[PDB]
């Protein structure tokens, strides 16, 4: 805390869903001191066997012979750290790598799989303590959450229908910080989705809803986007002080 | 509005990422302040 | 300063140690006085 | 001719035990190894201690010729195996399991260093002078 | 001839020998029995300017495998043996490698 | 931040500017220096450029377009084409050729953008870096007219003769790597 | 939060 | 098949099942469920047996002079959280009861300890003392060890628990206390930065850790020089490529850890460094570095060298040699490999490393963002609690340790009871 | 302009001068072996660095779903309207906000710069 550099204690933009933007102390922990948002989650960890054992089964030749060669090789699979190889077609690689973490065979919910197309590398990171939110998946223009889905969870109780049944089926995803930077979101499905004048016609996920990425004390604010920003913070240390 | 600027007023509500670009200019304002407090008050010292 | 088309007698200094070592301990003391005088009027807050 | 269109197909034996383990010996392209010039070689255990858990060391044309060292592959095959397939009279491939893979790399047979000089000149660092005349020197 | 000295007939020889990669399921399959001196067919077939390599599985075993070839000239692989009588050998030259890939 | 931008040029203000007045630092973060026109030179904007050029530090490297080595075995060798010509010009009549001439070249090649913002000239280049350094280095400068600027440097030809040196006959950084030494000095340190 | 030469 | 402009109650729908199964606290929750039944077996596993023999020197005779004891920790087990009164019967302690009593919500952890004796006649002895208790274990509450688990909201009403109380934190002496998650950079990733003021233009780091088994960090530097500082030869090599090994005072050049590892050749160095031969302006960043390395040109030379600057020198040569040796295959580059035929796999990641920052010097790769939450990782109850059980459980091996080397020296004999302090581990 | 290795022990070859005959080579220092230079040119150094990124840029970034794309310019060799559109993205690229092209479809992967 002694230290007075503004750089570490900034609102950084990849802390979007993931930490409360206006939940912090005030003093001498301004942005040190964070909150997760409300439905953010914490990877609790996983072995990497078995997504080694697919990988070698896919390729990924290890102890090839410079192989890399300009990165003809399109891509060096990484796990959590630990360069296992590298692969000559990486966009099979990724999509089987997706379809597993829906039929979650090696893949649990929480395996995050990156690829930089440029700098070819993937990074494959299951190491326990990354934080990581649920969103929804954009196939083509269309949300895969259908009205089957919504009607079975409305239904929930005597119906046996959760939230895990939702991940299995593939309608929503775990997505981490390095994945968000390979993800185009888009906010609201109506708006965005929808054929318009086309900003992006690639989206790849879908927000659940944007209020989620307040924590718990900014999560009472009524009309927080009418505020000014500090104000927010505020309310949030004094929520943490009202009386019931 | 990728970079930042905000059209809508607080009357009418900030959108989802205009909301976020505010809480990263607030947040700013505030550890402005809170680092401020600190160098100030040794400058003062000083000179008395 | 020594320069030609440099006027000797306007040309200034932001540094203060070079104003000492240059022009003189009298010097310093005005370039000093307008420094000061500028950090603390660019708010437009007035002191004495 | 038949050579458009030949299908061969033949019968695989995996004898049970073989007196003789079979290793794969790779060598690196770049090293231009040629097998024409092996008149002999020397394959033993190294002695850097100075058994069978320990790499080999090559010496093809005793002293003379070129040295390789060979390391067995630390990453273990736990879910892959290597086999071999040769040509045999009977017309059948057999297939022998990899029981240790080796890369040996050489090393040239050039004046080298002693340890006490090279800890010398690398004191004078800033080599000014050219270096070829350091290592004809020595 | 020594005790050290390798046996580099094989190389004079020329004798080329291929290297495959495959599962654990067809190793163990083969290592069960292991004794019979059978365990499948290789089954090579050529075409005009296409070949295409498959081994089938033997029907008492099993109670289609095809071979993807890759090139073998960016690295010199040879195989030698060390004979239960400490007679070092050199058996070939691998010309040619492939992988085996479920169906 | 939030300073108004009168001129492009930062300065420190508020409680860091007060923080390096009141200690006396002897390393502002912005040292900034006024100046203020004597004569016509402030009322024409030409005269003030000029000023600003003799007031600007310039080295070598901010001019230099690319830089490279060549092992040049005979003056009129002429190993890259387009100096043939010009080589030729200046060994019509050789000049400093008597004692001997390097085999490596230094054959620097700049920008005419940034040699005509600046309004140097492959003369004053020249002068600068031949008195310098010496008679050791000996340059050969294009015309201004040929679409290339290329300044050819040789190190000294008497030492390359080796008559002057006398003393023992023993290579001293070699020569392309006191070459090397040479390019990187006369790129942070030429002071043109 | 209002512009470059305003405020945050 | 679609739900447009129903949406608001989708969303919403879709909102409640996760709130609905999951909760608020689930990251504590399940971190320490995890912790527990993984961690605690790893530690109690990874730890190494305990090797014992009785000085040779003390007794006359080889008859029984190496009477080697070898302790195993096999299995691991919990019961419920249990107090033990005064008179001495176990009984369940409900947290209620834990606040009221200033007590602490912990449950008894119990080992499977299996003593393997060598009297020197190969007449070996296993006996294996089962549930051997050896500390108790703070129970974060409605985990699955908690009593308030699995229990409606009736059964909680019963037991003076609230319903609504979402858990995620232990009573320890009374008090409620709540691990509060720690940021940390990631592990096993390399981030190449830019400090201005350093002597160094670049730096790669890699905080290399081996699953966190042991050793939390093990990190190494890969640097390259600024060209800034001014000399005749370092103008003229420019800026080269130095690394800050781990256990090593000072820095090595990278050539020369290359050629430790088994790599002389230059050719085969710049291949796992410079990827793609072709490209010349990484080529030309190399060069000087290989130029600095050109003294050393052997392996055992390099290891030499690489001893010569280790933190306590070696009086052998070979001696240097041996230590650097081991320092490379254990303490360099953990989570890559830390044993046997890894140096290759070594190499690879090292000029990958190498080839980042040359990325990085060139332009070609940006600089990495350490304020980037994808560079960071949060250590909840379960990775801090896996660090205090790792080090409390090697303190209590040495103190197993201690006691058994007096007993052994003795001859007399050993007890495990004995040996195992409880007071350590709680 | 490139480096060349030695063909005996791999190591890294340097320039040298033939006295006798004024024509370069690269020797070995750790062995004999030389070989005459054809090149005849050592060390190049570009100061402005101006190097087309078309040679930095992957085909792959094609895939991308984060990166813009118009149909307004279509491709040279199969004339394809999709075309994936991205700045330098490299540091150190002077000042440059040239838009760089990459042509979507399969394996074309043509770059063109506007
Ligand atoms: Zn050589
Ligand atoms: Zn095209």
């Amino acid at each position: 805390r002694d230290g007075k550099l503004a750089k570490p204690r900034q609102l950084h933009n990849t802390l979007w869903g993931m930490v409360c933007p206006a939940e912090t102390p005030e003093g001498h922990a301004v942005g040190l001191v964070k909150n997760l948002a409300l439905m953010a989650y914490i990877s609790v960890g996983s072995q990497p066997s078995p997504i080694l054992e697919f990988l070698e089964e896919w390729s990924m030749e290890n102890l090839e012979e410079i192989s890399p060669a300009a990165i003809a090789d399109a891509t060096k699979i990484f796990v959590n750290g630990c360069w296992v190889g590298i692969h000559k077609d990486p966009e099979q690689l990724m999509n089987t790598l997706r379809k597993l973490r829906r039929q979650m065979d090696i893949i649990v919910s929480e395996v995050s799989m990156i690829r930089d197309i440029r700098e070819r590398e993937i990074r494959i990171y299951t190491d326990a303590g990354r934080i990581c939110r649920p969103l929804l998946i954009v196939e083509k223009q269309k949300l895969l959450l259908k009205k089957r889905h919504i009607d079975q969870l409305k239904e929930r109780e005597y119906n046996n229908y959760s939230w895990q049944d939702l991940v299995a089926s593939g309608v929503v995803e775990y997505i981490d910080t390095l994945e968000e930077e390979t993800v185009m979101l888009a906010m609201t499905p109506d708006d965005l989705q929808e054929k318009e004048v086309a900003y992006c016609s690639t989206y790849t996920h879908c927000e659940i809803h944007p209020s989620m990425i307040l924590g718990v004390c900014a999560s009472i604010i009524p009309f927080p986007d009418h505020n000014q920003s500090p104000r927010n913070t505020y309310q949030s240390a004094m929520g943490k002080q009202a009386m019931g | 509005e990728s970079r930042g600027f905000v059209e809508n007023s607080y009357l009418a509500g900030l959108t989802p990422t205009e909301f976020f670009f505010h809480a990263m200019g607030g947040r700013e304002g505030l550890i402005d302040t809170a680092v401020k407090t600190a160098e100030t008050g040794y400058i003062q010292r000083r000179l008395i | 300063l020594s320069e030609k088309d440099v006027d000797p007698v306007r040309t200034t200094s932001n540094d203060i140690v070079e104003i000492f070592t240059v022009l003189g301990i009298e010097a310093v003391r005005k370039a000093l006085e307008r420094e000061l005088y500028h950090v603390i009027s660019f708010d437009g807050s007035y002191v004495n | 001719g038949p050579s458009s269109q030949n299908v061969t197909e033949y019968v695989v034996r995996v004898p049970k035990n073989t007196t003789k383990k079979y290793n794969i010996m790779a060598f690196n392209a770049a090293d231009k190894v040629n097998f024409a010039t092996w008149n002999q070689a020397r394959l033993e255990r190294d002695l850097s201690n100075k058994p069978e858990d320990q790499p080999w060391l090559l010496r093809v044309n005793g002293k003379s010729g070129r040295k390789f060292k060979g390391i067995k592959k630390g990453g273990v095959t736990e879910n892959t195996s290597y086999y071999i397939f040769t040509q045999c009279p009977d017309g059948a491939f057999e297939a022998f399991p990899v029981h240790n893979w080796y890369n040996f790399t050489p090393l040239a047979r050039h004046r080298t260093l002693t340890a006490e000089e090279a800890e010398e000149e690398w004191e004078r660092r800033n080599k000014v002078l050219n270096h070829f005349s350091i290592m004809q020197q020595r | 001839a020594e005790r050290g000295e390798l046996d580099l007939t094989g190389a004079k020889q020329n004798t080329g020998v291929w290297l495959v990669k495959v599962p654990k399921y067809l190793s163990q399959q083969w290592a069960k029995a292991s004794g019979r001196g059978e365990v499948g067919k290789l089954r090579i077939a050529k075409t005009q300017g296409r070949t295409e390599v498959s081994f089938t599985l033997n029907e008492d075993l099993a109670n289609e495998h095809p071979f993807v070839l890759q090139s073998v000239g960016g690295q010199t692989l040879t195989v030698f043996t060390e004979s239960s009588s400490d007679k070092l050998s050199l058996e070939g030259i691998v010309v040619q490698r492939a992988e085996c890939r479920p169906a | 931040f939030h300073y108004a931008g009168v001129s492009a040029k930062n300065v420190t203000l508020g409680v860091p500017r007060l923080k390096e007045l009141i200690n006396i630092s002897k390393k502002p973060k912005t040292p900034s220096l006024t100046v203020f026109l004597l004569g016509q030179s402030a009322r024409d904007a030409e005269r003030a450029k000029d000023i600003l050029c003799r007031l600007e530090h310039t080295t070598l490297r901010k001019v230099t377009a690319n830089t490279a080595i060549y092992y040049d075995p005979n003056p009129q060798s002429t190993v890259v084409a387009e100096d043939q010509e010009w080589v030729n010009v200046y060994y019509e009549m050789p000049d400093f050729d008597v004692a001997r001439i390097s085999p490596w070249l230094l054959r620097v090649e700049l920008d005419r953008k940034h040699m005509t913002d600046r309004k140097l000239t492959m003369e004053q280049i020249a002068e600068k870096i031949n008195a310098g350094f010496g008679d050791d280095l000996n340059c050969i400068f294009n015309d201004d007219n040929a679409e290339k600027l290329v300044l050819r440097i040789r190190i000294m030809n008497s030492d390359e003769n080796k008559m002057q040196e006398e003393e023992e006959v023993v290579d001293k950084m070699d020569d392309d790597v006191f070459l090397r030494c040479i390019e990187s000095n006369m790129l942070t340190d030429m002071t043109l | 939060i209002w512009g470059i030469g305003c405020n945050p | 098949e679609i739900t447009p402009d129903l949406w608001q109650e989708a969303c919403w729908i879709v909102i409640s099942s996760y709130f609905d199964e999951k909760g608020l606290v689930r990251q504590q929750l399940d971190s320490f469920d995890e912790f527990i039944q993984m961690s605690v077996q790893r530690i109690v596993e990874d730890a190494p047996p305990i090797d014992l023999q009785a000085e040779a020197q003390h007794a006359s005779g080889e008859v029984e002079e190496p009477p080697r004891y070898l302790l195993k920790f096999e299995q691991i087990y919990l019961s419920k959280p249990t107090h033990w009164e005064r008179d001495g019967a176990p009984s369940p302690m409900m947290p209620n009861e834990a606040r009221l009593r200033n007590l602490t919500y912990s449950a008894p952890l119990y080992v499977d300890i299996t003593k393997t004796v060598i009297k020197e006649g190969e007449e070996q002895l296993q006996t294996q003392h089962q549930k051997t208790f050896i500390g108790k274990i703070p129970i974060m509450l409605r985990s699955t060890y908690c009593l308030l688990n699995g229990l409606t909201d009736r059964d909680l009403c019963e037991l003076n628990e609230c319903p609504l109380d979402p858990g995620g934190y232990f009573i320890i002496n009374g008090s409620e206390k709540v691990l509060i998650a720690q940021e940390k950079m990631a592990t096993n990733t390399v981030y190449v930065f830019a400090k201005k003021d350093s002597k160094y233009a670049y730096t790669g780091e890699c905080r290399s850790c081996l699953e966190n088994s042991s050793r939390p960090t093990s990190t190494i530097w890969v640097s390259m020089l600024a060209r800034g500082g001014q000399g005749a030869k370092k103008s003229a090599i420019g800026q080269r490529i130095v690394a800050t090994l781990p256990y090593i005072k000072q820095e090595v050049p990278i050539i020369i850890v290359f050629r430790a590892l088994g790599f002389v050749s230059d050719r085969d160095i710049l291949e796992h460094i410079i990827y793609d031969f072709e490209d010349p302006e990484m080529m030309e960043m190399v060069k000087p570095s290989l130029d600095e390395a050109f003294v050393i040109q052997e392996q055992n030379v390099a290891l030499n060298f690489i001893g010569s600057r280790g933190a306590k020198p070696g009086v052998t040569k070979e001696k240097r040699i041996k230590y650097a040796k081991e320092v490379l295959q254990k303490e360099m580059l953990p989570h890559v490999g830390v044993s046997d035929f890894c140096e290759t796999k070594k190499a690879y990641f090292l000029g990958y490393m190498v080839h980042r920052l040359l990325l990085a010097a060139l332009g070609r790769r940006e600089l990495d963002d350490r304020d980037h939450y994808g560079n960071k990782r949060l250590d909840l109850a379960g990775p801090l609690l896996a660090f205090l059980f790792r080090g409390m459980f090697k303190n209590l091996l040495k103190e197993v340790r201690i006691y058994a080397q007096k007993f052994i020296d003795r001859g007399k004999d050993f007890n495990l009871e004995l040996a195992i302090k409880t007071r350590i581990i709680s | 302009v490139g480096i060349r290795f030695c063909q005996e022990c791999n190591n890294m070859l340097y320039p040298k001068e033939d006295k006798e005959n004024r024509i370069l080579l690269y020797a070995c220092r750790n062995c004999d072996y030389q070989q005459e230079a054809d090149n005849s040119c050592i060390y190049v150094n570009k100061i402005t660095h101006e190097v087309d990124e078309l040679t930095q840029i992957i085909a792959d970034v094609s895939q991308d779903p984060t990166l813009p794309r118009t149909e307004d310019h279509p491709c040279q060799k199969c004339g394809h309207k999709e075309a994936v559109f991205f700045q330098s993205h490299s540091a150190r690229a002077e000042d440059a906000m040239r838009l760089y092209y990459v042509c979507t479809a399969p394996h074309c992967g043509h770059r063109w710069t506007e």
